[PDB]
């Protein structure tokens, strides 16, 4: 058969065999996953409900925190669940056909559509309670995502193939993952930020992407001087390059 | 300025018109949809569209 239609059947016999694992025996995962977003909103309205409205009072916390947590979540997972792929699969490793990229390939389109759908079911129960939820510009939105999509698979695979020799240095990294929900401006906005303090976290892409997220997604959002696309666009693109090329190197290493 | 007869007069379309004889409640949503009110917080500015 053509290789396309091989690595296609792959990736579905793949994503087949890591649903069941990755949602549950009983499916128990789905009362987690749709419940695990909730559980930190309802803690930050009993926190900095008061201290945001004073912040900025346009908009409110049960969607400026949406608008951040879930994207960051998703990259979030993105990240881990393509970290821990090829050992999880090292024993399937034996048929020729299954090849290390698929298996992060498979866990990027399952944790891409768990996550979509755990947006729609938010912004739906967002406009139910009578909530602000359509996105005033949505292709802007769609394209800031697709950035940070592809960061997050980028980092992911470059974290993977990395990690092969020394696994103690992948725990670390997920330990890394708890910084960044602080320092992203998800929880806060970013604005009360002192000033000698921002240029320091202008190095990070995810601060800049979610900014541009929730500008695009609220009316009347203003950004911040140093926030753009096009750094976290070529850092973006520079990691994905260097993770794909690297994996090139160790393409055998792996297997 | 007679504003349900002007809001009412495209019948080109059913989506954005204000359908004759409808409630007062409706009415006020409306003109809420159609009349849009932001304040800019640091300048505090007041801009209408």
């Amino acid at each position: 058969r053509s290789p396309w239609q091989i690595q296609q059947a792959v990736l579905f016999a793949l994503f087949l065999r890591e649903l069941k694992t990755r949602l549950g025996g009983r499916w128990l995962g789905v009362f987690w996953v749709l419940l695990e977003p909730v559980a930190h909103i309802a803690v930050m309205t009993t926190l900095f409900s008061l201290a945001h409205r004073a912040a900025m009072p346009s908009i409110e916390y049960p969607v400026f925190l949406i608008t951040g947590l879930i994207p960051f979540f998703m990259f979030r997972g993105l990240v881990t669940r393509l970290m821990e792929a090829i050992d999880s699969n090292r024993g399937l490793f034996a048929y020729r056909q299954v090849k290390p990229i698929d298996t992060v390939i498979a866990r990027a389109m399952l944790e891409i559509s768990l996550q979509s759908i755990v947006y729609l079911i938010a912004l739906g129960t967002l406009g139910w309670l009578g909530f602000h939820f359509l996105p005033v510009r949505a292709l802007e939105l769609a394209g800031v995502s697709a950035v940070l999509i592809m960061l997050g698979a980028s980092l992911g695979l470059f974290f993977a193939v990395v990690t092969n020799e020394i696994p103690q240095a992948r725990a670390i990294v997920r330990i890394s993952l708890l910084p960044l929900y602080f320092v992203s401006g998800v929880i806060f906005p970013v604005h009360t930020i002192p000033p000698q303090y921002l240029p320091l976290l202008q190095l990070n892409p995810v601060l800049h992407l979610i900014e541009l997220s929730r500008a695009s997604f609220f009316p009347q959002y203003r950004v911040l001087q140093g926030i753009n696309l096009a750094y976290p666009a070529g850092f973006a693109l520079l990691s994905l390059f260097l993770a794909l090329m690297l994996y090139r190197l160790r393409r055998h290493q792996l297997a | 300025l007679k504003l349900r007869e002007h809001f009412g007069t495209p019948l080109r379309d059913p989506l954005f018109r204000l359908w004759g004889g409808t409630s007062q409640e409706w009415f006020l949503e409306y003109y809420r949809s159609r009349v849009e009110v932001l304040m800019d917080d640091i300048c505090g500015l007041l801009t209408v569209r």
